[PDB]
């Protein structure tokens, strides 16, 4: 039988973004959309 | 000093044509001088092409030899601007022992019509860092760097299955769509593949690519007609597009192909841009080209016409008549008619200082008065080698500049056809099959 | 929208009640008998009473007859099926002339096939293998039945099937969620693939994600396929199935048009009477079009005899522009039309005529209300004084530049200095001929 | 209202040459009326294909156009009956771009002889009880129902392999073959398919049978020496036959081909019937297909055949000199020369009242003294057609008897080409090619 | 019975022992210079000592010229390959007109072939492949069970291949040949039909004697046939001889390196001596024709000494070459190969010789015909033609059985002749008529 379906859809890092997250980053191990919030996330950690 | 592909040539020296906005044709415009009505007429005929509202139109241009009829189409082509269908054919490139004399001119109807279409496409195109998988459900991660970002993905048990089944190592250049599914491999990073001693036999270098490694974007592919023809017809199109095999195609699939391209411009998704089709040389041609010409124009779609002929009347092969143009009476009335006029030896200066600056060989003003000579009392194309041919003498003279002497001199190496014929007759009697 | 068709201002023949042809009917001015005649043709192709039916075309170049035939199909309609060939496509390389007569025999008509699907098709929610309890000495466990669950937005709905398809839902890879086709009537299973709810907890997945169904889960509807004679012959003609070695090869070779027997054309002849008196199938004859008849071989002339006598050959119409002319393929046997006259004695010949200046004026008038081009009074009589110097089809080519350059000019209208310098730079086919006898000896 | 694949055409109308038991002509009979001559010597050739103990002969019919040359053949191909095989070919028909002209004519020489096979062959039809299959060699049992008697047979490998390939449950009607190995179901029962699983599947119900289970029917069917030679040459051919690609089979193969076929008339399994070879126009074929035509009938399995010749003293075509009926004197000697003379004005009144009961076209008296006439200054054929539109206008006026003025209408609508030729004459100069 | 041929009733030359022409025998008549010209010719190809001859048959249309050539071929047997040939036959799309008139050589010579095969058969009871470290097959283990007794053998993986191509199981009866190397399947034991009720598979009984067994089998084949067997790779154990077999069978082009090679392995056949070869006779009907291209091939073909005996047939005069648009030459035939060839004149008929071939055609025909029906025949065909008597035999007789008569009667012979027309009177109402044609 299918499990239930996860709720909440996993967002993006800076949350003025958030989006279906399109890839995750192992240096701030966050998940971005874009590399435009990947300087902000980057300068953030 | 470096030489591309292309090379001068005897068309290659005009690039656009010149025009105003009351389609005034210039004196000299672009490298072309003369022909104003031809010209106009060019003007007209180029802004129906670029309107489109109607199809199935033939234009003749009929003139003496020697007086720019592919020179105005070619300015026609070029000032038509780049993006446009254009398919150029000679008369004898239709004939073929594989394919039919109908499907060479249908085709050639067909791929002279082009379809913009808009589509949008997420990619992710990048240099692969690493690759690390778990089997207990496989889960796996692959690390993969751009100049913008580095960043990593997890990737699912097929996922997984892909790239171990097409063996992807760590250090490639590599493309992945996620609504597709589908792996591309570039290649090879140029400091991770200089490890190795040796290459393989299938191997190629690809720079890190920049910019965003997953670009989501709209991109709009131009299409052509032709295309889909062979696609449609068989199970792989792009085979025998590129090796031309296929041949006698069903009129079925055809008319399939022109309601599904009805439906998709009835959903107003793509665009048809009209295209053009010329033939040079069309005083030879088969009547039953002549016959098929007639439903050709007749039919819903069909690019623009452009033909050219070179001789007045002429028999048309297979058959024993005189008609104009050597063409038929009744596809005469089908075709619009552009006359041309031939150049004046004034207008003959004008257009050899316009070849002085393709070779860049600067000429006197009175070497200008003999080369016109030559242009004038033989063929202007004679002459037109004429100075090509002399500027080697004159740096073979280590002079800065060309003399009289030189188009003597040339012209004394090289004959007219009427002075060969003349010296043919002398030694006819020695030549077989006089 | 659509790009502007010479031909596209013909919508039809436009007769009347009693019979009649009006004058101006459907764009098409004059030539009351021939509209007339073809009001008769259009009757035999909807009463059906005849076949092998022959009909000819011939008159001067410009007299309509090809907007006449073509305006017989937007007379008939959608329904009945229209084969324009020209006589050019007969010679062929690869197929023989006989060959194509034939297959556009098998063109012409069609037929119509009424069948009813039902299918179900949904998210798959449980997939339970339902165990009865018959416990026996022989054989330890039994499975009376599979049950199926489907989801769709409308309703979900359970299926109990054999558990002979599970040997098959086990042979092939089958996923809580995957979205799959099966048919009741088949009784097949396939896979349509993965629901797209799930695609958002993967990154990366090598499966892609097809929408679920917007429907009820059973849906069973009647869809009335037409299907032509010519496409059941190529049908039978090659397998479509791929399963063969020899059927993926030969679907990897360049396909190329094969001759057909006739005992195929005869077995599809009987099964199509057997549909027919089913009464399932509904069959409806097609018309044949033929332009450049003259270009046709001597042979195919004397092939169109044994094709017409026969009892399936489908309406053909013919159309000859040229006069008394030399049969192709002998060199000195001359016939009037371009025909030999044992087939010219077969086809009905219909005479059509040249157009008065007056009907000149009118059909340009109709040319330029369907291009969309104003005309002046004077110039418009300016234009029907050339089109009566030359002819008709050089003064409707002479409307379109006239306005673009009337646009270009400002002038919403176009006026007699328009068709004038328009007149000016082109050239009409007399003059260039009269100009080309001057020049021939450079030519 | 329903329309069969056949429709009303000029020579369908004849069912049969109507002849007497004395095989003397009858004036009116089997939809053919006038020339005795003809009929009788197609009464000679009919009794004698009936007969078929002679092989290897040639029958000529020439005459004038208009004179039913083609209804006689058609009146002996109806009339010959549907168990003896008959074929039609035309000159034009055997010329091929992929196989020689001689190899389509022995293909039409061994296509038209047929050859008679007879089978019997003991069936099992019944509708199935129950069926069991143990998968570990799968061995099952199958139970049948018949209201005579109820049976339980075993199937082994290779027949539980078939019923699961047939897709075989219980409670559906079939039918297997012992000795051949082949199922067919004819469909399930209504009582037993009454109760159904929740798939619910709606196909088709058939009745149980009664009788014995297990029966002998003799199914006889016609084999092509053609179709042998194509399925025997092409190794597993049995597609080749629907597709026609193949073409140049080998001699060596239709020799021992010949050889089996006797040796199969020798031991009495299969028969040998004659057939009858049409060929209309025969004067357009080449010389070449007449030299081998006339040393290939002296074979002992050239069947008797037909030839018919409009014209007469013509050259053959790529031949410059002239020959009666544009046949070469050794064929045309070969062969036997049956003229048929023109139609009178008697029998031109009969052909035409024969379309009325044809048609079913109520035909007034007057209008076969107007129709008559028209039929002696015109053709035959044109008459015909005048008869067919001149109904069609007489429905549209919605009369049941034919009036004058309706004949007069379509005669107005419709030309004669002599009368084509007349108007083609005045504007002759303005058509193409005068 | 067998369907009457118009040369059926010619059993040969009929010659005498002195070489001499009877005036009537083997159902021929006349022609006594001509068949007595042949008289030499038939000791000359039973002589088989001489080859590259040529021998043209030159006479009027209707003198049984191609009743010469069938009589020849009906004078050496059927132990002598014969091989009619059209001028139209040699044209074919698919190869060139001269690979036919070089392969008509091969197709005309035959040969004797005997072969000594060792054939192992019977009932198989077990069948298990051998598993070696490369999971492959080296070697095979079957066992062979028969009457006489059980033997196991081992059986390479080729011929396991063919085995499992014919989906060979326990239990059934199967041929092998070794020096072939194929493999073929006789069908499943009749003693397991009683265990199923129904079976699709057929059964066949257990053959009897050892399994194996060496025997000698004497088989006939043509050089033409050896030619396209060395020329395509139709048979075979191989994967891709049966995607070939699966292709469709296209004439191909032989190369002179592979008959140069058939010529070497023939000879060493006939070395060994236990091939026998036996020359063929090649007969060409309607040589007018032929292309002037086709006689040019054939002067280097006649020229040959392997190239087999070749009889001509010319019912021609004087015409144009074909092909040469201009010169035209004596019999359709250039004078080049004129020049090589002999000829052999023939003469018409006489009205006396007609009658005979009349009645002996009536007799053949089955029908009884009376003296004056045979004198009113003989009298019409010495008016017109023989064909057209010889023609008019079975409808006449038709007319009998219809009236009842058991002889054909001057009324019978009378409408029949009233009903068909002859060539002459035909060719004279069109010059009347012609107008309307
Ligand atoms: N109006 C022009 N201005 C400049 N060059 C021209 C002009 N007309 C013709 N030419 C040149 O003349 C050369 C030969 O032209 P050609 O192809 O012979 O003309 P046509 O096809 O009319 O005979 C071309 O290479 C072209 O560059
Ligand atoms: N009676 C008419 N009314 C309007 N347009 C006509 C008429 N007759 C002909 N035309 C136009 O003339 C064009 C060419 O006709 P064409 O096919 O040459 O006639 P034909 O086949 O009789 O020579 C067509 O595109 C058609 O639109
Ligand atoms: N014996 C006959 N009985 C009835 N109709 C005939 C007969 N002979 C000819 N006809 C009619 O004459 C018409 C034209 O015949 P046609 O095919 O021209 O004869 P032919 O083939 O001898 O030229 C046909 O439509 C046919 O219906
Ligand atoms: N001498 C003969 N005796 C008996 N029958 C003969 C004789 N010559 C010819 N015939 C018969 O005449 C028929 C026609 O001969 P044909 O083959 O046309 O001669 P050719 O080949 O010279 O044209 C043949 O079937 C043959 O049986
Ligand atoms: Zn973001």
């Amino acid at each position: 039988q299918r499990p239930s379906p996860s709720g909440p859809p996993p967002r993006c890092s800076v949350p003025g973004c958030p989006h279906p997250r399109r890839y995750a980053c192992s240096r701030t191990g966050q998940a971005l959309c874009s590399l435009q919030c990947y300087r902000i996330n980057l300068q953030m950690r | 000093d470096v030489t591309r592909i292309e090379r001068i040539g005897a068309h290659s020296h005009i690039r656009g044509l010149g025009l105003d906005d009351a389609l005034e044709p210039r004196q000299a415009s672009q490298g072309m001088v003369g022909q104003l009505a031809a010209r106009r007429a060019a003007g007209v005929v180029l802004e129906m092409i670029r309107e489109g509202k109607i199809a199935g139109r033939a234009v003749l241009i009929a003139g003496q030899p020697g007086t720019g009829k592919t020179a105005i189409a070619m300015g026609m082509a070029q000032a038509l601007g780049p993006d446009t269908p254009f398919t150029a054919i000679a008369g004898s490139e239709i004939f073929s022992l594989e394919m039919s004399k109908t499907e060479a001119l249908t085709q050639a109807f067909r791929r002279s019509i082009g379809v913009r279409i808009k589509e949008e496409t997420e990619i992710i195109e990048g240099e692969v860092v690493e690759i690390q998988i778990d089997r207990p459900s496989k889960v796996g991660k692959l690390t993969l760097k751009t100049t913008e970002m580095e960043t990593i993905y997890d990737l699912g048990t097929k996922m997984i299955e892909s790239l171990t089944k097409d063996k992807v190592q760590a250090g490639d250049v590599i493309t992945i769509d996620k609504a597709t599914g589908k792996i591309s491999k570039l290649g090879r990073s140029f400091t991770r593949a200089r490890d190795y001693d040796a290459m393989g036999s299938q191997t190629k270098f690809v720079q890190c690519p920049d910019g965003e490694l997953q670009k989501r974007k709209e991109v709009v592919h131009t299409v052509s007609l032709h295309e889909i023809d062979v696609i449609n017809s068989r199970t792989q199109g792009f085979l025998a597009l590129f090796s031309g095999d296929t041949g006698e195609i069903k009129s079925e699939v055809r008319e399939q192909i022109n309601a599904k391209v009805a439906e998709w411009r009835e959903e107003g998704k793509a665009e048809i841009i009209p295209g053009v089709l010329f033939i040079d040389e069309v005083h030879m041609l088969d009547i039953e080209s002549f016959s098929f010409l007639n439903r050709a124009l007749e039919s819903d779609m069909a690019p623009v016409l452009i033909m050219a002929t070179n001789r007045g009347i002429t028999r048309i092969r297979g058959t024993s008549y005189q008609s104009p143009h050597g063409i038929p009476i009744d596809l005469l009335d089908r075709l619009l008619i552009v006359s041309t006029t031939p150049y004046s030896e004034k207008d003959t200066k004008q257009i050899l200082r316009i070849r002085c600056e393709e070779e860049d060989v600067e000429m006197s003003e009175d070497a200008y008065t003999v080369l016109t000579r030559i242009g004038l009392e033989t063929s202007l194309r004679y002459a037109i080698q004429l100075i090509t041919a002399a500027s080697l003498v004159c740096r073979k003279r280590k002079g800065t500049e060309v003399q009289v002497d030189d188009i003597k001199r040339v012209y004394s190496l090289f004959l007219d056809e009427s002075r060969s014929t003349q010296y043919m007759k002398e030694y006819q009697d020695a030549f077989l099959f006089n | 929208t659509q790009r502007i068709a010479s031909h596209s201002h013909v919508k039809g023949l436009g007769l009347d009640e009693s019979g009649l042809a009006k004058q101006a009917a459907s764009g098409l001015v004059g030539q009351e008998n021939a509209r007339e005649a073809c009001g008769v043709i259009v009757e035999l192709i909807k009463s059906k009473k005849m076949a092998g039916r022959a009909v000819l075309l011939a008159g001067p170049p410009g007299t309509g007859k090809t907007a006449l035939a073509l305006a017989i199909a937007q007379e008939l309609g959608s329904k009945v099926p229209f084969c324009p060939m020209v006589g050019s496509e007969v010679y062929s390389t690869e197929i023989k002339k006989t060959e194509v007569l034939m297959e556009n025999f098998r063109r012409a008509i069609g037929l119509r096939i009424k069948e009813t699907k039902e299918v179900y098709e949904g998210e798959v929610t449980e997939l339970t293998p339902c165990e009865t309890e018959n416990p026996m000495g022989g054989y330890g466990k039994t499975i009376s039945h599979v049950i199926i669950g489907l989801k769709t937005a409308k309703g979900t709905k359970q299926l109990k099937l054999d558990p002979s398809i599970f040997e098959s839902l086990q042979k092939e890879r089958v996923e809580a969620g995957d979205v799959i086709y099966i048919e009741a009537n088949s009784g097949a299973v396939k896979r349509q693939g993965r629901c797209d709810t799930y695609a958002t907890e993967f990154d990366l997945e090598a499966e892609e994600y097809v929408p679920l169904p917007k429907g009820d889960v059973h849906k069973k509807k009647e869809i009335i396929q037409d299907v032509t004679l010519h496409d059941l012959d190529v049908a039978n003609a090659r397998p479509q199935g791929g399963q063969d070695i020899l059927s993926m090869m030969g679907q990897l070779m360049k396909p190329k048009k094969t001759e057909i027997t006739d005992k195929l054309r005869g077995e599809i002849n009987k099964v199509v009477n057997k549909y027919i008196d089913q009464g399932i199938a509904e069959l409806v004859p097609g018309v044949l079009f033929v332009d450049e008849v003259h270009m046709l071989d001597i042979e195919c002339f004397t092939y169109l005899h044994r094709a017409l006598e026969s009892s399936i050959a489908p309406i053909v119409i013919f159309a000859s522009n040229r006069g008394n002319c030399v049969i192709r393929g002998t060199e000195d046997i001359t016939s009037p039309h371009g025909i030999p006259l044992d087939l010219l004695d077969r086809v009905m010949i219909i005479r059509t005529m040249l157009y008065t200046p007056q009907e000149m004026k009118q059909i340009i008038k109709i040319r330029a209300q369907t291009e969309g081009i104003n005309i002046s009074e004077e110039a418009l009589n300016h234009l029907g004084e050339i089109g009566t110097k030359t002819t008709l089809r050089y003064s409707v080519q002479l409307l379109t530049p006239a306005n673009l350059l009337a646009k270009i000019n400002g002038k919403d209208s176009i006026e007699k200095e328009h068709v004038e310098e328009i007149s000016e730079l082109f050239y009409d086919a007399k003059s260039s001929a009269k100009i080309l006898a001057d020049q021939q000896d450079k030519y």
